[PDB]
Protein backbone atom coordinates (compact mmCIF):
# COMPACT_ATOMS: atom_id res chain seq x y z
CA UNK A 1 0.00 0.00 0.00
CA UNK A 2 1.43 3.35 -0.26
CA UNK A 3 2.96 5.50 2.72
CA UNK A 4 0.55 6.74 4.97
CA UNK A 5 -0.17 10.82 4.39
CA UNK A 6 2.67 12.63 6.94
CA UNK A 7 1.11 14.98 9.30
CA UNK A 8 -0.17 18.86 7.76
CA UNK A 9 1.69 21.34 10.04
CA UNK B 1 18.28 25.82 -11.37
CA UNK B 2 14.96 24.40 -10.14
CA UNK B 3 14.56 21.23 -8.05
CA UNK B 4 13.20 18.30 -9.72
CA UNK B 5 11.67 15.13 -7.51
CA UNK B 6 10.36 11.77 -9.62
CA UNK B 7 7.17 10.22 -7.87
CA UNK B 8 7.67 6.62 -6.27
CA UNK B 9 4.10 5.61 -5.52
CA UNK B 10 0.79 7.69 -7.34
CA UNK B 11 -0.86 9.74 -5.07
CA UNK B 12 -4.75 10.89 -5.28
CA UNK B 13 -5.31 14.37 -3.37
CA UNK B 14 -7.88 14.24 -0.75
CA UNK B 15 -8.00 17.75 -0.01
CA UNK B 16 -8.11 20.94 -2.00
CA UNK B 17 -5.04 22.70 -2.93
CA UNK B 18 -2.93 18.90 -2.81
CA UNK B 19 -1.04 18.12 -6.55
CA UNK B 20 -1.79 14.57 -7.77
CA UNK B 21 0.34 12.62 -9.34
CA UNK B 22 1.71 9.00 -10.63
CA UNK B 23 4.40 7.06 -10.67
CA UNK B 24 7.36 8.14 -12.68
CA UNK B 25 6.17 11.81 -12.54
CA UNK B 26 8.38 14.57 -12.60
CA UNK B 27 7.59 17.36 -10.21
CA UNK B 28 8.92 21.29 -9.81
CA UNK B 29 9.80 21.48 -6.31
CA UNK B 30 8.15 25.37 -5.50
CA UNK B 31 8.57 25.04 -1.52
CA UNK B 32 9.92 22.69 0.43
CA UNK B 33 10.12 24.54 4.00
CA UNK B 34 8.19 22.28 5.86
CA UNK B 35 9.45 18.48 6.03
CA UNK B 36 6.67 16.69 5.02
CA UNK B 37 4.32 18.56 2.87
CA UNK B 38 6.01 20.54 -0.41
CA UNK B 39 4.58 22.68 -2.82
CA UNK B 40 5.53 21.37 -6.49
CA UNK B 41 4.29 21.59 -9.91
CA UNK B 42 3.56 19.06 -12.85
CA UNK B 43 1.92 19.21 -15.92
CA UNK B 44 0.94 22.52 -15.32
CA UNK B 45 -0.94 22.28 -11.96
CA UNK B 46 0.87 23.18 -8.83
CA UNK B 47 -0.25 22.12 -5.32
CA UNK B 48 0.96 20.38 -2.40
CA UNK B 49 1.98 16.79 -1.70
CA UNK B 50 3.85 14.59 0.91
CA UNK B 51 7.46 14.24 0.70
CA UNK B 52 7.38 10.29 1.49
CA UNK B 53 5.78 10.06 -2.31
CA UNK B 54 8.39 11.10 -4.35
CA UNK B 55 12.86 10.65 -4.19
CA UNK B 56 15.37 13.05 -5.73
CA UNK B 57 16.37 13.91 -9.07
CA UNK B 58 18.77 16.61 -9.53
Amino acid sequence: APPPRPPKP
Amino acid sequence: GPTYVQALFDFDPQEDGELGFRRGDFIHVMDNSDPNWWKGACHGQTGMFPRNYVTAVN
